[PDB]
């Protein structure tokens, strides 16, 4: 079945979007239809996976004869799925026998006839709390358009026999013929591997039917649903023949246009007008300058002065294609915390053709760019900062990518004076350098690294997280790994690389509880018991 | 004339019932010492403070100056007829006064704090260089304090004022 | 002649600090006079009789001394105290004035933003002229150097900007095809070249610097480029005269609503005092800029704006131009040349005239019209102020008697005359020499105060070939 997501213009758009529809994936809204302008623009639709909004319809008759079940994935305002209001004489809603979620509203329909006699009790399901049907089993159009009372367990509208393989509309989903309460699970747990595995028989969920693959432009979500587009907290990633909604790693890629190219083409700096157009942005395409005029405010460009607290919007920037030349920062801030999370400055375009990460004439105590790892093309000039102390420490040869990259770090706070004032790297830092006066702002860690922070030593033997060192970094062990005092508590990551298990141990892996009732191979639920040795034994 | 500013503390008391000339000293009264032509002529220890020059019929004349607790005041050229001083000449009823200091600048004259000798509309009052001519001099009207000073300078800045009393 | 020595020659003091100026005379002087002379103005008597402050002189100023030593004391130095202080003796002719103490405010150590233009440009029709503006005291790459022109008989008209940091210019439609502006970041100097000089381009073109909340904040000196063969804002008053102290008010009407989409009104009023480049007075629709007294207080909303001066003072004389920038090309109004109703009359006033540029050896006659007092009752004195030199007494004339006294340097070349029926004194200079170039000011000599209390505005005389 084909599925679908001026008065003349509205009618044309609705006829284009609902001519061939059989199951409506979103909400069917039939609103603002001119008189004697609709003619069978939508009659084959049989499943509305949302809300039916028939409002302000001047046309005399909207057929909607084939719509059997309106699911209720949303509501008009609240518990409002069928919205017949402010409209029309005959609406032969013949096949609609059940609306699963929501209620039907009747109001401001003086012209509507024979709809007041329809037994709405069967159509609505337990959502009578908002059943405002105030504006005999027959849907109009004389005879043969009867309400077909059937209600006043995977079949919603009605049954064509006492078999789940033959039902009009499935209650939750239908794999191919049988109405299943859930899709064939994507991951199946195998007692041999003691872990969930991708089941060949598992199928993704596409609306109200289980599909082995999601056709057209449909993305498989985490919960197995095949949504049209990935959510805000997810990203589109193709690993197999079907793309999946990969969860975003912090801020997801939202390539904005930088100052100089695009909407901010002729802008001079990051003015208050230019700001707030870069919120929740990463991989800013172009340069991203902060000239003094941004802080002062300008008249000939009619830009109000930028409050210092508004520079924190840029914190999400994880890359810059052009040059990131920050020539004036608010003096009340001691470190360039605005660009703290920057990771790579590709430097495709260079300020004056030379500099790619220039911080000139600021009053910042420390550069504060802890996350910066690569400055690809241009050179780097960090001068004029009379209070920058932890500056020359960082090995400028390590971060740069091109051999021609230089460094002109001069005129900052004296290194002799930096050491005299106690402004030196915290002892837990490798000789590569230090981005700031704190352990977190360390170019490389001397012994271990609990994340960005560089600790003296991981909790190999004693500690609350009980890390297990790996690649000169501390990784918090799996929660089931009970801490061990005689030796380390876990060889590596995962629940199967731990010596002592706080909870029960299932095969090689240590889990909170034994697998009980989980779906396994051959569509059989798996239940496992635990012995005195915390070993999870399959039943 | 009437004012004592400019160290011109010596003044003539014009309140005599008899024809006697009395001099007054405008200084902080502790003891008044009187001088005549530079020589000390008296020392008044409290009590009286005015200096009596005798009857006006004796034609008292001289440079009189007083002194209290401060320095001596400027001289008072007394000239009765019933440092270079002002020259007084009487011919019939005409009285001629000569400014002691005549460096060649425009010399102005003042009588009882009133300028005189400037306007040409006075036939009996003429000014010729450092000489002031008073024709048909009136004893009761033209007598009093006289002073000559150059244009631009203050009359009180003169070295001394001339007190003329003449019967013609 | 008694010689007056003033110490120090130039003193820099912070706002609120005590500034003491000493005056040494070659001979004992009975009375010493103190005058306050601001740049471009005539000296104003502050202290007379060596201890008495002139009328209107704040009590923070005090004079003291006797004989040959005199002291001038400012108890609390203020930004308004920036002026040239000169001491004068009146005991003997000629009236001798000291070299003058150039009093400057050390407060504000941060470089004073001072833009200097090229100036003095004379061209021919169809030619091209390039004018520069040496920006100093500020990072020339952090403020746009907007350039504005003020034609004779017309108000301020923006001529387009240039952002010296990047060289990316905007331009005015009336010159979009004629004028090009380029930056020179190395020397901190913007340049503006206007091509195809016409007759209507002869004007004074200035270099602004668009600040944060106000446009054309610190304006350059201004270049007069004389060549010869849009939200319209109208200022309701025009040449509206007021009386000294009497409140004045100029209204301005805009073609459309000058309320910007941002919600901030870029309406302003610049007060081009006579002979100076405009200085912002009302930075926004209501706000008054810093350094401007509370006398100026504008108002307005929508499209109507009017500026109300609380008390028209002596200084407020000059064409107050109203500019609106909330549109693309910022346009200024005609500007109301507020002038003193009394003028040369009313109170004691000396109107100086007859100045100009003359060739060496020629004769020039200056006139000083006195009104508001008996001309014959006071002496009229003439003083010359050479560029970079102190006050030099030329001579004086008594209107009552006609007696004249002149300085020995100009006695044989300058003749002082007077017209009692017109209450005007005449200073006739014959055989003019290059050393005679300067400002000639007439002053009224009050014998009761032994000081020149009322002085004329000064007449510039230039002896050039």
């Amino acid at each position: 079945k084909k599925v679908c997501q001026t008065f003349e213009d509205h009618f044309l758009s609705l006829q284009r979007m609902f001519n061939n529809c059989e199951v409506v994936l979103g909400n069917l809204e039939i609103t603002y239809v001119q008189r004697n302008y609709d003619l069978s623009f939508l009659k084959t639709i049989q499943e509305v996976a949302g809300y039916v909004l028939i409002a302000l319809n001047t046309v005399e008759r909207i057929p909607l004869e084939n719509l059997q079940i309106i699911r209720g994935n949303m509501y008009y305002e609240n518990s409002y799925a069928l919205a017949v209001l402010s409209n029309l004489k005959e609406l032969p809603m013949r096949n609609l026998q059940e609306i699963l979620h929501g209620a039907v509203r009747f109001s401001n329909n003086p012209a509507l006839c024979n709809v007041e006699s329809i037994q709405w009790r069967d159509i609505v399901s337990s959502d009578f709390l908002s059943n405002m049907s105030m504006d005999g089993s027959c849907w109009g159009a004389g005879e043969e358009n009867c309400q077909k009372l059937t209600k006043i367990n995977q079949c919603a509208a009605g049954c064509t026999g006492p078999r789940e393989s033959d039902c009009l509309v499935c209650r939750k989903f239908r794999d191919e013929a049988t109405c299943k309460d859930t899709c064939p699970p994507l991951m199946l747990y195998n007692p041999t591997t003691y872990q969930m595995d991708v089941n060949p028989e598992g199928k993704y969920s596409f609306g109200a039917t289980c599909v082995k693959k999601c056709p057209r432009n449909y993305v498989v979500t985490d919960h197995g649903s095949c949504v049209r587009a990935c959510g805000a907290d997810s990203y589109e990633m193709e690993e197999d023949g079907v793309r999946k909604c990969k969860k975003c790693e912090g801020p997801c890629r939202k390539v904005c246009n930088g100052i100089g190219i695009g909407e901010f083409k002729d802008s001079l700096s990051i003015n208050a007008t230019n700001i707030k157009h870069f919120k929740n942005c990463t991989s800013i395409s172009g340069d991203l300058h902060i000239l003094p005029v941004a802080f002062r405010g300008d008249s000939f460009t009619h830009t109000p002065p930028l409050d210092p607290q508004e520079l924190d919007i840029l914190k999400t920037v994880k890359e810059i294609t052009g040059f990131l030349l920050i020539q004036a920062w608010p003096e009340n801030r001691t470190d360039l915390h605005a660009f703290e999370n920057l990771e790579i400055i590709r430097g495709r375009t260079k300020q004056h053709g030379q500099f790619s990460l220039a911080v000139v004439s600021l009053n910042i105590t420390s550069l504060g760019l802890r996350s910066l790892k690569e400055i690809s093309d241009g050179d780097v000039i960090i001068s004029g900062n009379k209070n920058l102390c932890y500056a020359n420490t960082i090995n400028w040869k390590k971060l740069f990518g091109t051999s021609g990259q230089k460094t002109k770090i001069i005129s900052n706070r004296g290194e002799n004076s930096c050491k005299a004032t106690g402004q030196v790297c915290h002892a837990l830092c490798s000789p590569e350098g230090c981005w700031g006066p704190e352990p977190r702002d360390c170019v490389s860690c001397r012994n271990v690294s609990r994340g960005r922070e560089c600790v003296d030593k991981c909790n190999l033997l004693e500690g609350e997280p009980r890390e297990f060192v790996e690649n000169s970094e501390c990784i918090q062990c799996h929660p089931e790994c009970l801490p061990q005092a005689m030796n380390i508590t876990c060889t590596g990551r995962g629940p199967d690389n731990c010596i002592q298990c706080a909870h029960y141990i299932d095969g090689p892996h240590c889990v909170k509880t034994c697998p009980a009732g989980v779906m396994g191979e051959n569509n059989t639920l798996v239940w496992k018991y635990a012995d005195a040795g915390h070993v999870c034994h399959l039943c | 004339m009437q004012s004592i500013k400019g160290n011109h503390l010596v003044k003539v008391y014009d309140y005599q019932e008899d024809g006697s000339v009395l001099l007054t000293c405008d200084a902080e009264a502790k003891n008044i010492t009187w001088f005549k032509d530079g020589k000390m002529i008296g020392f008044l220890t409290e009590d009286k403070k005015k200096w009596n020059l005798g009857s006006n019929a004796k034609d008292p004349r001289g440079m009189y100056q007083c002194k209290g607790s401060q320095n001596k005041s400027k001289p008072l050229q007394v000239y009765y007829r019933m440092q270079t001083p002002y020259k007084v000449s009487i011919s019939g009823t005409t009285v001629i006064l000569t400014c002691p200091q005549y460096p060649g600048s425009e010399i102005l004259w003042q009588h009882n704090d009133k300028n005189i000798g400037g306007d040409e509309d006075d036939k009996n009052i003429g000014s010729d260089e450092d000489h002031l001519s008073l024709k048909e001099f009136s004893e009761l009207e033209q007598s009093g304090y006289y002073v000559c000073y150059p244009r631009g300078s203050k009359p009180e800045d003169a070295n001394f004022y001339l007190y003329l009393r003449a019967r013609v | 002649d008694i010689q007056m020595t003033q110490s120090p020659s130039s003193l820099s003091a912070s706002v609120g600090d005590r500034v003491t100026i000493t005056c040494s005379a070659s001979s004992s002087v009975s009375y010493m006079n103190w005058y306050q002379q601001t740049p471009g103005k005539a000296p104003k008597r502050w202290i007379y009789d060596t201890s008495k402050l002139a009328s209107g002189v704040p009590s923070r100023f005090s004079g003291s001394g006797s004989g040959t030593d005199y002291t001038f004391t400012i108890s609390s130095l203020q930004p308004e105290d920036i002026a040239t202080y000169y001491c004068q003796q009146w005991s003997s002719n000629p009236f001798t004035f000291g070299q003058g103490t150039k009093l400057q405010i050390t407060s504000g150590g941060g470089g004073q933003v001072q833009l200097v233009q090229s100036g003095a440009e004379v061209k021919k029709p169809g030619a091209s002229v390039k004018v520069s503006c040496k920006a100093s005291g500020y990072t020339f790459t952090s403020y746009w150097m907007h350039w504005v022109r003020q034609a004779p008989g017309q108000g301020l008209e923006w001529m387009g900007n240039i952002w010296p940091g990047s060289g990316g210019t905007n331009y005015a439609e009336k010159f979009k095809n004629r004028v090009t502006m380029t930056r020179d970041t190395s020397i901190s100097t913007a340049y503006m070249e206007l091509s195809r000089l016409r007759s209507d381009d002869t004007a004074v073109y200035y270099c602004a610097r668009s600040g944060g909340p106000y446009f054309f904040d610190y304006w350059g000196q201004g270049t007069l480029v004389t060549v010869s063969s849009d939200i319209v804002m109208t200022q309701s008053p025009l040449s509206l005269p007021v009386t000294p102290g009497e409140p004045a008010s100029i209204s301005c009407r805009s073609s459309q609503n000058i309320v910007h989409n941002n919600g901030i009104t870029y309406l302003e009023w610049y007060l081009q005092k006579p002979g100076q480049s405009p200085q912002l007075l009302i930075y926004k629709v209501s706000d008054r800029f810093s350094g401007v007294p509370d006398r100026f207080s504008g108002s307005g909303s929508g499209t109507d704006f009017t500026l109300k001066i609380s008390r028209v003072e002596a200084e407020d004389v000059g064409v107050y131009y109203c500019f609106q920038g909330s549109h693309i090309p910022p346009t200024f109004g005609q500007g109301t040349k507020v002038e003193i109703k009394s003028g040369g009359g009313g109170q004691v006033q000396l109107v100086q005239s007859g100045g100009g540029v003359v060739q060496p050896g020629r004769s020039l006659r200056l006139s000083c019209k006195a009104s508001g007092y008996t001309f014959t009752r006071y002496t009229m004195h003439w003083v010359r102020q050479a560029p970079g030199k102190g006050l030099e007494w030329i001579g004086y004339i008594n209107p009552s008697r006609g007696y004249t006294n002149y300085n020995q340097k100009v006695k044989d070349r300058f003749t002082i005359s007077r017209d009692n029926s017109k209450n005007t004194a005449f200073l006739q200079m014959d055989s003019l020499r290059p050393e005679d170039t300067g400002v000639y000011f007439c002053a009224r000599y009050y014998d009761d105060h032994y000081s020149l209390d009322y002085w004329g505005q000064g007449t510039p005389v230039t002896v050039s070939s």
